[PDB]
């Protein structure tokens, strides 16, 4: 699932 | 107190953070995330909303503490104008080298928070004259703090290209602005 800035 | 611009953008991801409860993660992305379909290449506020959304309660807190404090002290110190242009261009090409190495489905305010630590210690030690720096306890926290997200300390997906590019971005502003 999604990238963490 | 807080400043115009270091509020407009904690209540801007405060908001955005509440209506990706209440409608779900996937169909504020739609909306908010970088372009990902050549038909949403014009929706121009994509290159920069990814900024504004936030997938857990830690990123979102520790986030809005840094830019609070960071942001908080470019406003007081240089202006609003000032930090709505470190914002602007390290939302930009934070998300521009995110989404070349792993794509569009990326957020979060830490692009813009690394590049906020960088320009803050760089400035005050190339240019104290300017009246802002990083003390030497937030220099540590944030020297932590990034070396986490490279090593994945967190337990969580890190859009490392975002956190890279925002650094750099910090470093070279800093840098320019102290000639
Ligand atoms: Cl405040």
């Amino acid at each position: 699932r999604v990238r963490h800035a | 107190r807080a400043g115009p611009v270091t509020w407009v953008m904690m209540i801007a991801c405060v908001v955005v953070f509440i209506a990706m409860q209440i409608l779900g993660d996937q169909e504020v992305m739609l909306w908010l995330a970088w372009p990902f379909d050549p038909t949403l290449k014009f929706e121009f506020w994509r290159y920069f909303t990814h900024a504004l959304m936030h997938f857990s309660l830690m990123h979102i807190l520790f986030n809005l503490l840094w830019w609070w404090y960071l942001g908080g002290a470019v406003e007081k110190r240089l202006g609003s104008g000032k930090l709505i242009v470190i914002t602007l261009i390290s939302a930009l090409l934070s998300g521009y080298v995110q989404q070349k190495f792993s794509g569009p489905w990326f957020g979060g305010l830490s692009g813009v928070v690394y590049a906020l630590m960088g320009y803050v210690w760089l400035r005050g030690e190339r240019d104290p004259q300017s009246g802002i720096y990083l003390q030497r306890g937030l220099i540590i926290f944030a020297l932590i703090w990034i070396v986490a997200g490279w090593f994945d300390l967190f337990g969580m997906s890190m859009a490392n290209g975002a956190h890279i590019a925002g650094l750099a971005v910090g470093l070279a502003m800093a840098f320019v602005d102290s000639l």
